[PDB]
């Protein structure tokens, strides 16, 4: 014969891949350029109830 | 029951091609110390890794001493790894089909047009008979012998 | 109206032993998709170099799935080159003549003696199938395969 560690057999190693693919985070589109406490900001922040 | 030869022991080792399409053949035989009986899975021989068989060659001594025989044997395929001892294996019908070599201890060639069509492996198969009918009156010391023409590396 | 083979177009190569007098095997086999007609020739493989043909084992399929079967392939050695697709190119009856395998399904050997006398060539030569009688009712997706064990450096 000729020595064969074939596909399935218990002798074949297997590696994993350490790094992970990932879903990329959707991109905001209100990100901090907007909410702002300023008068001049799409989305004003309301400061009120933060330390009361 | 399982009756080993020496090539599925491993005491004897199989010859393997080293160029492709070459045509090898050695002759798998074994010396049944007992009477043939219904079931008994021989594993006469293997075929190494990346083969097929291109003809089979059985011959068999005068393996039923009674009139009209029964005895038929079946060459196929077994299932599992060379050399496990485990009477969960089973044979094929691929080589041959119902072959009647036995009743009269004739030679036969391989007839069936589905001999030539089997499949590779990457893994060592067992080429094995089995008595698909008992013989009338079994045969003490007789011997069965296939002879593969199996070829390595075909597309 | 050849059928070229993946072995005549050189898709799929075929082997050649590097010492003479060594038995080399490869199962020609095409799948054709039509129901084969009279004077259809199938250019199944070629024979490669210095080769003569030592055993010719054709394995077809059923052929003809009607009534009182009449198909009778033949076989022998093309005349031109390898690849070209002229449907003008004739196919001898040396390995095989009127052969009746194909009627029923099977595998039907070499009988004749001309199929072991063939001549030596410098160039390949291809192998091709060419059907005598029309079928009754020719089947569409069936297989063809010959076998040759063509052995170099004769003499």
């Amino acid at each position: 014969s000729s020595t064969v560690i074939a596909f399935g057999d218990p002798k074949a190693q297997k590696k994993w891949s350490s790094e992970l693919a990932v879903d990329i985070r959707k991109k905001s589109y209100f990100e901090s350029r907007f909410i702002g406490t300023s008068e001049n900001a799409v989305i004003q922040r309301k400061t009120e109830v933060e330390s009361d | 029951a399982l009756i080993q030869s020496d090539f599925a022991q491993g005491i004897r080792m199989t010859p393997v091609p080293d160029c492709a399409g070459d045509v090898t053949a050695c002759r798998f035989d074994i010396t049944l110390k007992n009477a043939p009986a219904a079931g008994d899975i021989i594993e006469l021989g293997v075929l190494p890794g990346n083969a097929v068989p291109v003809e089979a060659i059985l011959d068999v001594d005068d393996l039923d001493t009674g009139g009209a025989p029964t005895i038929t044997l079946d060459v196929g395929i077994m299932s599992g790894p060379v050399g496990k001892n485990d009477p969960a294996r089973t044979c094929g019908n691929e080589l041959f089909a119902a072959s009647t070599v036995g009743q009269a201890g004739g030679v036969v060639r391989a007839t069936a047009s589905s001999a030539f069509r089997i499949q590779k492996a990457e893994d060592h198969r067992s080429v094995g008979v089995k008595v698909a009918a008992g013989p009338a009156t079994g045969a003490a010391g007789k011997t069965i012998a296939l002879i593969l023409f199996y070829v390595q590396g075909t597309s």
